[PDB]
C-alpha cells in the first residue's frame, strides 16, 4: 500500500519465465491504480508451476 | 513475449505485434549455435526507451 | 524449484492506494475533457458536487 | 394510461443499460479501461447485442 507501482525497475535483473494476468490486461497496468494488493510467494516444483 | 498484446521489455522497446495479427510465430532452441564458452556479446537488446 | 508470487487486487470499486507511474495534470472544470480518475478513463463535464 | 404506458417504456429503455448481458460489467468504461481491445472486444459487442 501507498507505492507506485513503476515496474520497469525489474527489468534489468529479473527474467520470469511465466507471466499470466487475469482479470486485466497486462498492457493497461501502466495505467491502472488497483485497491487492496495482496503478495502471496512460495517456492514448488517446476511441474506445478501450471 | 512474441505474442499479441503482451508487455515486457521485448514487446515495448524491442518487437511489437499489432493486435490484429495474421500469421504465425516460430521459436526453436538455439544453444548449440549461438552459444560460446566464454560468452557470445554479439546479440544486443534495447533496455530503455 | 520455481519461485511463484501471486498478485490480488480488486479493480475501480474502492478507493485505491498503489497507482502506476502516469503524471497527474491539472483539474480543469466546466469543460468538456478527457479525465483518468484513478484508472476510471471517460468523457464529460465535471462539475461542483 | 397513454402517458403513463410511455413513460414506463423510456423509463425502463434507460434502466435496462444496467444489464451485462453475459459481459464482465455492464458500463464501457470499466470495459475499455483494465481491458486491452483484442479481448475487449467480445464484451463491447455482447453489450452492443443486448
Amino acid at each position: 500500500s501507498n507505492c507506485v507501482a513503476d515496474y520497469s525497475v525489474l527489468y534489468n535483473s529479473a527474467s520470469f519465465s511465466t507471466f499470466k494476468c487475469y482479470g486485466v490486461s497486462p498492457t493497461k497496468l501502466n495505467d491502472l491504480c488497483f485497491t487492496n494488493v495482496y503478495a502471496d510467494s512460495f517456492v514448488i516444483r517446476g511441474d506445478e508451476v501450471r | 513475449q512474441i505474442a499479441p498484446g503482451q508487455t515486457g521489455k521485448i514487446a515495448d522497446y524491442n518487437y511489437k505485434l499489432p493486435d490484429d495479427f495474421t500469421g504465425c510465430v516460430i521459436a526453436w532452441n538455439s544453444n548449440n549455435l549461438d552459444s560460446k564458452v566464454g560468452g557470445n556479446y554479439n546479440y544486443l537488446y534495447r533496455l530503455f526507451r | 524449484p520455481y519461485r511463484v508470487v501471486v498478485l490480488s487486487f480488486e479493480l475501480l470499486h474502492a478507493p485505491a492506494t498503489v497507482c502506476g507511474p502516469k503524471k497527474s495534470t491539472n483539474l480543469v472544470k466546466n469543460k468538456c475533457v478527457n479525465f483518468n480518475f484513478n484508472g476510471l478513463t471517460g468523457t464529460g463535464v465535471l462539475t461542483e458536487s | 394510461d397513454v402517458v403513463n404506458q410511455n413513460a414506463q417504456a423510456l423509463n425502463t429503455l434507460v434502466k435496462q443499460l444496467s444489464s451485462n448481458f453475459g459481459a464482465i460489467s455492464s458500463v464501457l468504461n470499466d470495459i475499455l479501461s483494465r481491458l486491452d481491445p483484442p479481448e475487449a472486444e467480445v464484451q463491447i459487442d455482447r453489450l452492443i447485442t443486448g
